C-alpha cells in the first residue's frame, strides 16, 4: 500500500473545488461557494497499485495573496488550476507557482497545471498552446478539464501521481 | 499563580523564606553586614501578612543565626500578632521566653522591670 | 547590505572546497555571524536573509559533485537551531532535504538523516506536521522491495527523527513496529545495523513512557516474536536469502531487548567504552518480564548460533553473551552455559576482528559472574599476558585489552593484585597510550598497594620519555604531550617531579610545537600545585629551594604567555594562575608582566587579566591601586567616547570584573561609576548589540553587591529603568542578568 | 487575511463590527512593513469592496495614509491603483468629495511616471472610468492628462487605446458639451497616426458626436473633412446631417482527533492538546473559525482562545449517536 497528499492550488473561483468534488463523489454542482480550507480523502488504483489520495481544496489566492506555508511542507504533489475562461487566472496561478518555487526552495517537484472548464468552448480565453508552453516552461505536465467530464478529472489526479511516481525514483 | 495572587500568596511565603535564608547565609558570612541584614528582616516582615503560622515559619528561618533576644521587637509583635489570634498561649510563652522568667510563677513579686517593653507586651 | 551579501559569497566559496576543515570552518564562521551579526537586523529582513541564504544553498547543491552537496548540507545543518525556526527556514530546508536522502553515498544520507532530525528539533509550528510525512514516507520506503539506498536512508531518518524528536515520534511508533522488522531482515549489513539502530531508538521511547501506561505493551512481545521467526528453522528455508543474515538480525534484536531490559549491563558496557574512548540510561518492566520469562531460550538461540563462523556473527555474539550475564549471572553459573560461554570468549580471541570485542566481552563476563570467574583466571591471565608484550622482542597492542585489565581488577582484584604486581611492568613496555594512562589511573584507585608501583613504573617511563634520561633516586608531538598531560594530571610524590618541571620549565615551555607548549604550561602550572601549598599554609615546611623553583617557572611561565602571539597560549596559561601563585604573583617583576598581558589584542585574555589583577590587589595596593584607577579612567573614557558598541561592552566587562576583583578600590569611586553607568542606561539609542546594556546591568549588580548601603540613594532611578526594560517585551536583553540585577540590588 | 475571508462570510452583516476591526487596522498600515503594507492595503481594498456603503465615516481616515503613502512606486501605485477602484464602486454616491484630495495623485502619476507604471497608468485609467459622477466636476482638469497621454506618441501605444477607449467611457456619463470640441482635434491629430489607434478612435469620436451631436454639427465640416481625407464612415455623422453555508463536519478527523490513547508524558498531553484545537478549527462548521485555523497553527494562543466556539460549532453539528461517542 501508499499514501500520498495533493494541493490544489489557484485562483479564487476557478475549478479547484468543482474538481475535487468531482473526482472524490462524482457530482457538481454551483454550490460549495468561496472555500478557506477543505479536506479529502480517496482510494486509487494506479499502475496497478493502490494509492491514498488526501486531496486539499486551498482558498484561492490573488496576485498579492501570501503563500500559505501548511502547503509548502508536506503536500508532495502541486495541482496548479486555472479557468480557462479568464485571463487573469492565468497570470494569477504564473504567480502563485512563482512563489511556490519561491518558497518550496529549488526543489524540482511534482507540479502539474489543469486549465479547467474546457467545456466552455464558447467562452474560452486561454488557449491549449498557451498551456502547454507554461507547462513545458516548468517542465510540467498538462492536463485539460471540465467539471463535469469527470473521467478525464480522474485522469488528473491519476497524471499526478503518476506525475510523481515516475519523478520520486528518477 | 495562573488564576490568582491571594491563593500564591502561600508560595510567597516560600519564596520569602528561601530568600531570608540566603539572607541568613549572609549574615552568617559578614559581620558587618549583620545589621543591615536585621534591618532588611524587620522590614519585610511586617511587609508581610499577618498570619501566625506563616510568622512562625519566618521567624524560626531568622532563629538560625539570631537568638530571640537581638531581634526583642520582632517577637513582641510575634506575640501581639498571637493575642489578636486568640492564641494566648503561644503569646505568653513567646513572652515568657523574652523575658527569661515566668511571672505567673512569681505572682508574689512585681514584674521583671529589666525589660520595660517585654513587661508591657506580657 | 552588500557588505553581507559579499560575505555570503566568501562562505558559498569557501564552503564549495572539497576541504573538509575549510567547509566546516565557513559553517562556523556563518554560525558566528547569524548568531550575533544577523541579529542586528529586523525579523523580516531576517527572512529575506534566510531567502539570500536558500539562494546560497541552491548555489552550493546546485552541482551534483558530492563535496558540494556536503557544503550545502553542512550550511542547513548550520543555520538549524541558531535562530528562531522561522517558517520559510523549516519548508526551504525540508524541501532541499528530501532531495537527498536517496543518495548513494552514505556519509551524505547520515549527514540528511541528522539535519532531518534537527530540523524537527527546530521546534516551528508546523513541526508536529512535518515529521509525520517524513516519518510516513520514510515507512513507504522500508514497505518498498528493492531499492537498498531508500531502505538504507529512511532507516536513518526514522533513528534520528526517534532519537531528536521523540513526542511527535511516539504516535507514529504503532506502524513503525510494522515495518521496521522486514527493514531488519535486508541481507546489506549497513541496513540491518542500522535498523536495529532505529529499534534501539524507538524502544528507549516506548521505555520513556512505558511506567505510567497502566496496560502492557505488546511491542516488546512482538520484537521477541519477530527474533524467534528470525530463529525459526522451516521460515529460514525461503530462498533468496542468505540464513546467516538471518540470524545477525535476530541476535541484533535480542541485543536490544537485553540491553533495554538489563540497564546495569549497558552501565557496565559505558564504562567500558569511556575507559577506551579517552547519556542517561533507562529500563523496562514489562520487558525485564518477558527476558526473564524466555531467558533461557535466548541463551540456547545464542550457543546454538555460537558454531557459525561468520566473523560478524560471532561480534555479536561477543557483544551479547556478556549482556546476558549482566542480566542473569546466575544461570550461567548453575545451566553450566559458563563453561561453553568462556571456552567460546578463550577461543575467538585468537582471531583479531573479534579478538578486539571478546576481550571487552571478558571483562563484562568477568563483572557479570564476580565470583566463579575465578576457575577461568589461569587461563584469562595467561593469554593477556600473552596478549601484552614479553620482556624480549611494531610492538603496537590494541587499547581494548587494557581496558579488560581495569575492568578485571573491579571484581577480582583483591584476589588479583599478586598478579597484577607482575602485569605491571609488561603494559610499561608496551609504551604510552591515553587507554593506558587510563587504566593505570583505575588500578590505582583501586588497590594502593598497585598504586605505589603504578606510580613509580609510571615515573621510570616518563624519565625515559620526556627527559631522555635514567630515573635517580626526534620525538613523537602526541607522545609528548599524552607524557605531559599524565604527568600533570594523575597524582604523584617525591623530590623528582621537581626536576621535571625544571627540565620541561628550560626545554618544552620554549618548544617550537604549539601544542606541545600550551600542554607544557598546564602541565606545570598544575605540578607546581602540592610544592606551593607546602611553601604557603606550611610556612614551617618551607623550602626557599622549592620558592625559587616556583618563581622561575611562573616567571618564564608569564614570558610565555606575553610573547608569543597566537591567543590560545595566553588564555590557557593566564587561566591556569591561582589563588596559589598569588602570593609569588605580587613581586614587580611578576605585576608588571601580568600589566602588559592586560593590554593584549585578545579581549578574553583583558579579561582573565583584569580579573587576577583586582584578585591581587588585596595583598600589595600599592602597585595595583593606581593602575587600576588607570585602567577605570580609561574603561570610563572608552565607554563615553567609543561609538562602537563593541568597545563599550568590552569596558562595561573590564569595569564588570574589577568591580568583583577590586570592590575596595570601587567603593570611594561608587559614585561617578553608577553616575556613568546611568548616562549609559539613558542614552536614547542602543548600540548595535544589546551585550552593552547587559554588560552594564551586571557590573551594576556586582557594584551593588559591595556598595548597597550606600547605593540605597540611587536604587530608585537605576530600577525604574531596569522595570521600563523589563517591560519591553521585545527585549530579551540577557533577561536573567536584568533579574539577577534587581536582585541583588534589592538584597544589598 | 483571516479577517478579509470572515467579512466575505459575513458580506451582510459584518457591518456590525466595523467599529472594531476598522480603526487600528490603519494604525497597522501606518507602522508596519512595506511589503506587508501593500498586502494591508490590497485587503484594505477588499474590506471596501465588502463593506460598500458604511466604510464613509472612515474613508477620509483611509486617504489620509494613502495620501501619505502614494509614493512613485509600482507596486505600490498599483496595489492603491485596485483599492481606489474598489473606493469609487463602493462609495458612487458620495466619493465627489474625497476626489479631490486623490486628483493630485493622479495628475502626478499621469505627468511623472514615464517609466513602466504607464502599464500601471492604464491601471489608474481602468480606475478612472469609474469616477462618472464624482468626475462630472473635476473632468476639466483630470481630462486634459489623458489627452497628452493619448495624443502622444512616445508612451505606448497601450498606453494610447487604454486611455482613449478611457475617454470614450467616460462619454457615457460626465458633461462634454462645452470644452469637448477642442479635444477633437487631439482625436483628429490621432487619427493621422496609427491605423490601431484609428479604429477605436472613430469609435470614441462617435460615441463623442452622439453626446455632442446639436453642438458637434456647428463646427463638423473641419473633422469631417479631414475624416473623408482619411475616407473613414460612421452611422451617427448622417444621423446628425439629417451568505456562507456551514461546512460540513467530517466526524471521522473528529473522533480521530479525540483518540488520546497514545498519549502519556506531559510533552504527549500538550502536543494532544494541540492537535486537537487545530483539528476543531479546521473542521469547524463556522467559516469564521476556520479561516482563524491558519493563524492558529502560526500562533498557539489564538488556537487556546478559540477552542471552546470550535468545539460548541463542532458539536451542534453532530449526530446524538455520534455525540454520544
Ligand atoms: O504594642 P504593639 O504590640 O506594637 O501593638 C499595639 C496595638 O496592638 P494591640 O491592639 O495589641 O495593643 C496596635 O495594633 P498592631 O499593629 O499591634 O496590630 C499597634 O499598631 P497600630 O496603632 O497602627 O494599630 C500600636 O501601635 P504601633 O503601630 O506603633 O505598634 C501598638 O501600640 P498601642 O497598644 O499603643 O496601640
Ligand atoms: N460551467 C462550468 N462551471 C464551472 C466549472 N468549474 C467551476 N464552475 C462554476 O464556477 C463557480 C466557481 O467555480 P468553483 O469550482 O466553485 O471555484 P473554487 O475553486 O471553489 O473557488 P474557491 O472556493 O476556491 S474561492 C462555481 O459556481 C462552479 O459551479 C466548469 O468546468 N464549468
Ligand atoms: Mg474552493
Amino acid at each position: 500500500s501508499k499514501s500520498r497528499k495533493i494541493a490544489i492550488l489557484g485562483y479564487r473561483s476557478v475549478g479547484k473545488s468543482s474538481l475535487t468534488i468531482q473526482f472524490v463523489e462524482g457530482q457538481f454542482v454551483d454550490s460549495y461557494d468561496p472555500t478557506i480550507e477543505n479536506t479529502f480523502t480517496k482510494l486509487i488504483t494506479v499502475n496497478g497499485q493502490e494509492y491514498h489520495l488526501q486531496l486539499v481544496d486551498t482558498a484561492g489566492q490573488d496576485e498579492y495573496s501570501i503563500f500559505p506555508q501548511t502547503y509548502s511542507i508536506d503536500i508532495n504533489g502541486y495541482i496548479l488550476v486555472y479557468s480557462v475562461t479568464s485571463i487573469k487566472s492565468f497570470e494569477v496561478i504564473k504567480v502563485i507557482h512563482g512563489k511556490l518555487l519561491d518558497m518550496v526552495g529549488k526543489v524540482q517537484i511534482p507540479i502539474m497545471l489543469v486549465g479547467n472548464k474546457k467545456d466552455l468552448h464558447m467562452e474560452r480565453v486561454i488557449s491549449y498552446e498557451e498551456g502547454k508552453a507554461l507547462a513545458e516552461s516548468w517542465n510540467a505536465a498538462f492536463l485539460e478539464s471540465s467539471a463535469k467530464e469527470n473521467q478525464t478529472a480522474v485522469d488528473v489526479f491519476r497524471r499526478i501521481i503518476l506525475e510523481a511516481e515516475k519523478m520520486d525514483g528518477a | 499563580a495562573g488564576e490568582s495572587y491571594s491563593r500564591a500568596y502561600g508560595a510567597m511565603v516560600s519564596c520569602h523564606m528561601l530568600s531570608e535564608l540566603e539572607e541568613v547565609i549572609q549574615y552568617k558570612l559578614v559581620p558587618e553586614r549583620r545589621e543591615i541584614i536585621r534591618q532588611i528582616w524587620w522590614e519585610r516582615l511586617q511587609g508581610c501578612q499577618r498570619i501566625v503560622e506563616d510568622w512562625q515559619k519566618i521567624l524560626m528561618v531568622r532563629s538560625l543565626v539570631v537568638s530571640p533576644h537581638e531581634d526583642m521587637r520582632t517577637w513582641l509583635k510575634y506575640a501581639s500578632l498571637c493575642g489578636k489570634s486568640g492564641r494566648l498561649a503561644l503569646a505568653h510563652k513567646t513572652l515568657v521566653l523574652l523575658l527569661g522568667v515566668d511571672p505567673s510563677r512569681q505572682l508574689d513579686h512585681p514584674l521583671p522591670t529589666v525589660h520595660p517593653q517585654v513587661t508591657y507586651a506580657y | 547590505t552588500s557588505s553581507n551579501v559579499s560575505v555570503l559569497q566568501q562562505f558559498a566559496s569557501g564552503l564549495k572546497s572539497r576541504n573538509e576543515e575549510t567547509r566546516a570552518k565557513a559553517a562556523k564562521e556563518l554560525q558566528h555571524y547569524v548568531t550575533m551579526e544577523l541579529r542586528e537586523m529586523s525579523q523580516e529582513e531576517s527572512t529575506r536573509f534566510y531567502d539570500q541564504l536558500n539562494h546560497h544553498i541552491f548555489e552550493l547543491v546546485s552541482s551534483s559533485d558530492a563535496n558540494e552537496r556536503k557544503g550545502g548540507i553542512l550550511a542547513i545543518a548550520s543555520l538549524i537551531g541558531v535562530e528562531g525556526g522561522n517558517a520559510t527556514r523549516i519548508g526551504r530546508f525540508a524541501n532541499y532535504l528530501r532531495n537527498l536522502l536517496p543518495s548513494n553515498d552514505p556519509v551524505v544520507m547520515e549527514m540528511a538523516s541528522k539535519a532531518i532530525g534537527r530540523l524537527a528539533m527546530a521546534g516551528d509550528t508546523f513541526t508536529a506536521e512535518y515529521v509525520e510525512f517524513e516519518v510516513k514516507r520514510a515507512l513507504e520506503w522500508l514497505g518498498a522491495d528493492r531499492n537498498e539506498g531508500r531502505r538504507h536512508a529512511a532507516v536513518l531518518v526514522l533513528r534520528e527523527l526517534a532519537i531528536s524528536v521523540p513526542t511527535f515520534f511516539f504516535q507514529q511508533v504503532q506502524p513503525f513496529f510494522d515495518n521496521i522488522f522486514v527493514a531488519v531482515w535486508d541481507p546489506k549489513q549497513a541496513i540491518r545495523e542500522g535498523a536495529v539502530a532505529a529499534l534501539r531508538a524507538c524502544l528507549i521511547l516506548t521505555t520513556q513512557r512505558e511506567p505510567k501506561e497502566m496496560q502492557k505493551p505488546q511491542w516488546y512481545r512482538h520484537t521477541f516474536e519477530e527474533a524467534e521467526k528470525g530463529f525459526d528453522e522451516t521460515l529460514a528455508k525461503e530462498k533468496g536469502m542468505n540464513r546467516d543474515d538471518r540470524i545477525h538480525g535476530a541476535l541484533l534484536i535480542l541485543n536490544e531487548l537485553v540491553r533495554i531490559s538489563s540497564m546495569e549491563g549497558e552501565r557496565l558496557r559505558e564504562e567500558m567504552e569511556e575507559i577506551t574512548q579517552q547519556s542517561t540510561l533507562v529500563e523496562s518492566r514489562c520487558c525485564r518480564d518477558l527476558m526473564e520469562e524466555k531467558f533461557d531460550q535466548v541463551c540456547q538461540w545464542v550457543l546454538k548460533c555460537r558454531n557459525s563462523k561468520n566473523s560478524l556473527i560471532q561480534m555479536t555474539i561477543l557483544n551479547l553473551l556478556p549482556r546476558l550475564a549482566a542480566f542473569r549471572p546466575s544461570a550461567f553459573t548453575d545451566t553450566q552455559y559458563l563453561q561453553d560461554t568462556m571456552n567460546h570468549v578463550l577461543s575467538c580471541v585468537k582471531k583479531e576482528k573479534e579478538r578486539t570485542a571478546a576481550f571487552q566481552a571478558l571483562g563484562l563476563l568477568s563483572v557479570a559472574v564476580r565470583s566463579e570467574f575465578k576457575v577461568y583466571l589461569p587461563r584469562v591471565l595467561d593469554i593477556i599476558r600473552a596478549a601484552l608484550p614479553p620482556k624480549d622482542f611494531a610492538m603496537q597492542v590494541d587499547a581494548t585489552v587494557f581496558t579488560c585489565i581495569s575492568m578485571l581488577a573491579r571484581a577480582m582484584g583483591p584476589g588479583i593484585q599478586q598478579d597484577i604486581k607482575e602485569l605491571l611492568e609488561p603494559m610499561l613496555a608496551v609504551g604510552l597510550s591515553p587507554a593506558l594512562t587510563a587504566v593505570l589511573y583505575d588500578l590505582s584507585r583501586q588497590i594502593p598497594q598497585l598504586k605505589k608501583d603504578i606510580q613509580d613504573g609510571l615515573l621510570k617511563m616518563l624519565s625515559l620519555v620526556l627527559m631522555h634520561k635514567p630515573l635517580r633516586h626526534a620525538s613523537d608531538v602526541g607522545s609528548i604531550t599524552l607524557a605531559l598531560r599524565t604527568l600533570g594530571s594523575f597524582e604523584f610524590e617525591g623530590h623528582s617531579l621537581t626536576q621535571f618541571v625544571r627540565h620541561c620549565a628550560d626545554h618544552f615551555l620554549n618548544s617550537e610545537h604549539k601544542e606541545i607548549r600550551m600542554e607544557a604550561a598546564r602541565t606545570c602550572s598544575r605540578l607546581l600545585t602540592p610544592s606551593i601549598h607546602l611553601i604557603s599554609g606550611h610556612a614551617h615546611v618551607v623550602s626557599q629551594t622549592a620558592v625559587q623553583v616556583v618563581a622561575d617557572v611562573l616567571s618564564k611561565l608569564l614570558v610565555v604567555g606575553i610573547t608569543d602571539p597566537d591567543p590560545d597560549i595566553r588564555y590557557c596559561v593566564l587561566a591556569s594562575l591561582d589563588e596559589r601563585f598569588d602570593a609569588h604573583l605580587a613581586q614587580a617583576e611578576n605585576l608588571q608582566a601580568l600589566f602588559v598581558a592586560l593590554n593584549d589584542q585578545v579581549f578574553e585574555i583583558r579579561e582573565l587579566a583584569i580579573c587576577t589583577v583586582g584578585r591581587l590587589s588585596s595583598m600589595n595596593p600599592a602597585f595595583v591601586m593606581p593602575f587600576l584607577r588607570k585602567m577605570l579612567i580609561q574603561i570610563l573614557t572608552e565607554l563615553e567616547h567609543s561609538g562602537i558598541g563593541r568597545i563599550k561592552e568590552q569596558s562595561a566587562r573590564m569595569l564588570g570584573h574589577l568591580v568583583s576583583n577590586a570592590p575596595r578600590l570601587i567603593r570611594p569611586y561608587m559614585e561617578p561609576i553608577l553616575k556613568a553607568l546611568i548616562l549609559k542606561l539613558k542614552d536614547p539609542d542602543p548600540d548595535p548589540n544589546p551585550g552593552v546594556i547587559n554588560n552594564v546591568l551586571a557590573t551594576i549588580g556586582e557594584l551593588a553587591q559591595v556598595s548597597g548601603l550606600e547605593m540605597r540613594k540611587w536604587v530608585d532611578e537605576l530600577f525604574i529603568i531596569i522595570m521600563d526594560m523589563l517591560q519591553d517585551s521585545s527585549l530579551l536583553a540577557k533577561r536573567q542578568v536584568a533579574l539577577w540585577t534587581l536582585g541583588q540590588l534589592v538584597a544589598s | 487575511q483571516a479577517i478579509t475571508f470572515i467579512f466575505k462570510s459575513l458580506g451582510l452583516k459584518c457591518v456590525q463590527f466595523l467599529p472594531q476591526v476598522m480603526p487600528t487596522f490603519l494604525n497597522v498600515i501606518r507602522v508596519c512593513d512595506g511589503a506587508i503594507r501593500e498586502f494591508l492595503f490590497q485587503q484594505l481594498g477588499m474590506l471596501v469592496s465588502f463593506v460598500k456603503s458604511h466604510i464613509r465615516p472612515y474613508m477620509d481616515e483611509i486617504v489620509t495614509l494613502m495620501r501619505e503613502f502614494w509614493v512613485m512606486n509600482t507596486s505600490i501605485q498599483s496595489t492603491i491603483i485596485l483599492l481606489i477602484e474598489q473606493i469609487v464602486v463602493a462609495l458612487g454616491g458620495e466619493f465627489k468629495l474625497y476626489l479631490p484630495q486623490l486628483i493630485p495623485h493622479m495628475l502626478r502619476v499621469f505627468m511623472h511616471d514615464n517609466s513602466p507604471g504607464r502599464i500601471v497608468s492604464i491601471k489608474l485609467l481602468a480606475a478612472i472610468q469609474l469616477f462618472g459622477a464624482n468626475l462630472d466636476d473635476y473632468l476639466h482638469l483630470l481630462l486634459p492628462p489623458i489627452v497628452k497621454l493619448f495624443d502622444a506618441p512616445e508612451a505606448p501605444l497601450p498606453s494610447r487605446k487604454a486611455a482613449l477607449e478611457t475617454v470614450d467611457r467616460l462619454t457615457e456619463s460626465l458633461d462634454f458639451t462645452d470644452y469637448a470640441s477642442r479635444i477633437i482635434h487631439p482625436i483628429v491629430r490621432t487619427l493621422d497616426q496609427s491605423p490601431e489607434l484609428r479604429s477605436t478612435a472613430m469609435d470614441t469620436l462617435s460615441s463623442l458626436v452622439f453626446q455632442l451631436g446639436k453642438k458637434y454639427q456647428i463646427f463638423i465640416p473641419m473633422v469631417n473633412k479631414v475624416l473623408v481625407r482619411h475616407r473613414i464612415n460612421h452611422q451617427r455623422y448622417d444621423v446628425l446631417i439629417c451568505p456562507m453555508k456551514k461546512l460540513h463536519v467530517s466526524t471521522i478527523n473528529l473522533q480521530k482527533a479525540w483518540g488520546a490513547a497514545r498519549r502519556v508524558s506531559k510533552d504527549d498531553w500538550l502536543e494532544w492538546l494541540r492537535r486537537l484545537s487545530l483539528e476543531l478549527l479546521k473542521d469547524s462548521s463556522s467559516p469564521s473559525l476556520r479561516s482563524c485555523w491558519a493563524l492558529a497553527q502560526a500562533y498557539n494562543p489564538m488556537a487556546r482562545d478559540l477552542f471552546n466556539a470550535a468545539f460548541v460549532s463542532c458539536w451542534s453539528e453532530l449526530n446524538e449517536d455520534q455525540q454520544d461517542e
